């Protein structure tokens, strides 16, 4: 099937439910996949008790 | 003789009508010669999901032999006089006119009369006829002109007696027997839904003494159709053994009635036809046609303009190769839209003149005149002077055909048919779309 008429609508849909996830993480709960942790000084003298990547 | 007062001077078509409905009209002319033929209001549209193919059935037996006239002898007295005996059947009407001579217009009606009225319907003649109906379809199969054509009025007048073919399908051909035969002759060949059309040199007064001696014992004084329903669909018989693609698109048109036709038509005069033994290719005035030879899209193109009782098919049908097909598609809709959205004077002028010279050229013969004489009186319910058809042509204007073309064109959802190698061939949202313009 050509591509325009069916793929770019089927993608649109696909780009407004990830927007929608993504908005949601943005605006309810932004800081759900960060370590609290990051929100402090860069301090070399001083280890996080934890220490992991994202 | 400045046109008009040659139109004034063609003559007319006398129209008459007899105690059993029988509408019996002539033309009078000079000629030596005479096409006499009785049209009648039969066809497949008329004609059940198990009748389909009957009125096939009974066009071809009806010259095969009759009562009085038994086989053979039926046809001895056609080619004893000269006279050419031929018959057509259309989806909605049949006619059976024999070319002859205009003093064997007194016998000629005589077989006439035989021919529709003690018919013979003989079962060995029927089963002899059933292979070369069978035998026929085979033939048309390999048509792919009338094969597309059919798959287009059944894709967009599907779940209508329209859909129907003329010959109808090979298990109605082969199931069909003399009782079917003879109930629908019966049943459809009435005297009402009869015209008995006659050109060239005949009389009407004679015409109307003889259909009243030999006609005269036709039915007293019921299927009438039901409106069909257009439903934008499309077919895609994909075969690529076939060497060229047959696409035909089309849109609901409007009747015989609904005088729109007279400015469609124009429209349609606008965007003509071509094939490649043409003339000046890459310079006539359609942009279709001369794309068409300065890249050698296609073989073949036309616009047809199909109208039924109650509705129509319009639109185009074009013959192109397997690597072509959406370049056409793309130009035919171009056309189409700049015509329904800025059809300027010039190009309706030029497509008047040709729908003028369509008409008056078209008119010449005793053939074609007597055709024209029994369609328009069945359609039409009266045959339309030449006068009054450029008049109608006059009338039409550049806004006219654009109102009309937006109407009947501009985003309508089309009916597609294409059969051979269409892989090319958009889908049908990609169609749509070009149904209409954004610029717009
Ligand atoms: C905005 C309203 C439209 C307007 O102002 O001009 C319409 C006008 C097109 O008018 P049209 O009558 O649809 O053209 C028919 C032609 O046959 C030309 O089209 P075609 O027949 O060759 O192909 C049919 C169809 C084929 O489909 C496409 O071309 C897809 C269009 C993009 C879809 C999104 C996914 C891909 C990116 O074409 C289009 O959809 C037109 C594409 C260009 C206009 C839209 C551009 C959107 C960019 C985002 O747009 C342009 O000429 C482009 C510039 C102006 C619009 C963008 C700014
Ligand atoms: C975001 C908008 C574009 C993506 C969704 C729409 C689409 O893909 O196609 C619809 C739209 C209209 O144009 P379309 O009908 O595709 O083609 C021209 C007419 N033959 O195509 C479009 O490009 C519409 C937006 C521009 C006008």
């Amino acid at each position: 099937i050509p591509f325009h008429p069916y793929y770019t609508i089927k993608d649109i849909l696909g780009a407004l439910f990830m927007m929608l996830i993504l908005l949601i993480l943005v605006l309810f709960s932004p800081d759900l996949l960060g370590d609290p942790d990051n929100y402090t000084p860069a301090n070399p003298l001083n280890t996080p008790p934890h220490i992991k990547p994202e | 003789a400045t046109y008009a007062q040659a139109l004034q001077s063609v003559p007319e078509t006398q129209v008459s009508q007899l105690d059993n409905g029988l509408r019996v009209a002539s033309e009078q002319s000079s000629q030596p010669t005479c096409t006499v033929g009785v049209w009648i209001d039969a066809g497949s549209r008329y004609e059940n999901e198990k009748n389909n193919g009957a009125g096939y059935f009974v066009e071809h037996l009806a010259f095969k032999g009759t009562k009085n006239r038994p086989g053979s002898a039926l046809e001895k007295e056609v080619e004893s006089m000269g006279a050419h005996l031929n018959a057509y059947s259309t989806r909605e009407h049949t006619a059976y006119y024999i070319k002859a001579l205009s003093k064997d217009l007194p016998k000629a009606v005589e077989l006439l009369a035989d021919i529709v009225q003690n018919c013979s319907l003989e079962d060995s003649q029927i089963e002899k006829e059933r292979d070369v109906i069978l035998q026929e379809l085979q033939e048309n199969d390999s048509s792919m002109r009338d094969v597309v054509f059919d798959y287009l009025h059944a894709t967009a007048f599907q779940g209508t007696p329209l859909a129907q073919s003329v010959e109808g399908p090979s298990e109605n051909v082969r199931k069909l027997s003399r009782a079917d035969l003879t109930e629908y002759v019966s049943q459809h060949y009435k005297a009402p839904r009869m015209v008995l059309a006659a050109a060239g040199g005949v009389e009407h007064r004679q015409l109307l003494d003889l259909a009243q001696k030999h006609f005269s014992s036709l039915s007293g004084t019921v299927p009438a159709f039901t409106p069909c329903r257009f439903t934008g669909s499309e077919i895609r018989h994909r075969d690529d053994a076939l060497p060229l693609a047959h696409v035909a698109i089309a849109v609901e048109g409007p009747g015989w009635a609904n005088p729109d036709n007279v400015p469609l038509q124009v429209a349609n005069a606008i965007i003509g036809h071509y094939d490649s033994t043409y003339g000046g290719g890459t310079h006539m005035s359609s942009t279709l046609a001369s794309v068409a030879a300065t890249r050698k899209l296609c073989q073949s193109f036309q616009t047809f303009n199909i109208c039924y009782a109650e509705t129509g098919l319009l639109g185009a049908h074009f013959v192109c190769d397997n690597m072509s097909i959406d370049d056409m598609m793309f130009f035919l809709q171009g056309q189409w839209m700049r015509l329904c959205t800025s059809a300027t004077e010039s190009e309706v002028v030029r497509g008047k003149n040709i729908l003028r010279n369509a008409l008056v050229s078209h008119l010449d013969g005793t053939t074609p005149v007597c055709e024209d004489i029994g369609r328009s009186l069945l359609t039409y319910g009266r045959r339309i002077p030449l006068a009054e058809w450029e008049s109608r042509i006059a009338e039409v204007d550049a806004s006219v055909v654009r109102e009309v073309c937006s109407k009947y064109f501009y985003d309508q959802c089309p009916a597609v048919a294409g059969l051979g190698p269409i892989e090319q061939l958009p889908d049908y949202n990609r169609i749509r779309s070009g149904m209409f313009w954004l610029r717009f």
